[PDB]
């Protein structure tokens, strides 16, 4: 007797760390001189961030 | 979160849990033809 | 989930997802329930003598 298998929802397996193909980016200042295009922070704020 | 899927006689298990039977239950009438037995 | 309405076969197409149908039991009614007309004005039994 066999009444198939209930698994209409999908159940996921996921990295320990959460996520891992994470890219390094640098903070960035508004630049308040016009043209809106922003510009390095070179104040405390590390340049790599996961 | 049945460690076993069975899930038939599962069921009709738990069905039977929830019910009764046995022989001086004579409250009225046991049944047509007869024969007497036990569980006394 | 249909990720676009376009016909036919598409880049955007290959993410569909699919979801088995719910289950659907059918046959007769618990002791055969309806099947005999009974307390019906129209269809009535009949046991006579000849």
């Amino acid at each position: 007797e066999n009444h198939g298998t209930e698994d209409e929802l999908p159940n996921y397996c996921f990295p320990l760390g959460g996520v891992i193909n994470t890219e390094t980016l640098t903070k960035v200042k508004p630049k308040t001189g016009q043209e809106n295009g922003w510009e390095k922070d070179a104040t405390e704020f590390s340049d790599k961030n996961e | 979160k049945a460690w076993n899927s069975s899930t038939g006689q599962m069921l009709r298990d738990k069905l039977k849990e929830q019910n009764f039977q046995q022989k001086v239950v004579d409250g009225l009438a046991s049944g047509i033809s007869g024969v007497v037995d036990l569980a006394n | 989930y249909m990720p676009t309405i376009k016909e036919g076969n598409s880049r955007e197409l290959m993410g569909q997802q699919s979801m088995p149908n719910r289950p659907n039991y059918i046959a007769f009614r618990d002791n055969f329930i309806g099947l005999m007309y009974y307390n019906s004005t129209g269809n009535m039994g009949v046991l006579a003598g000849q």
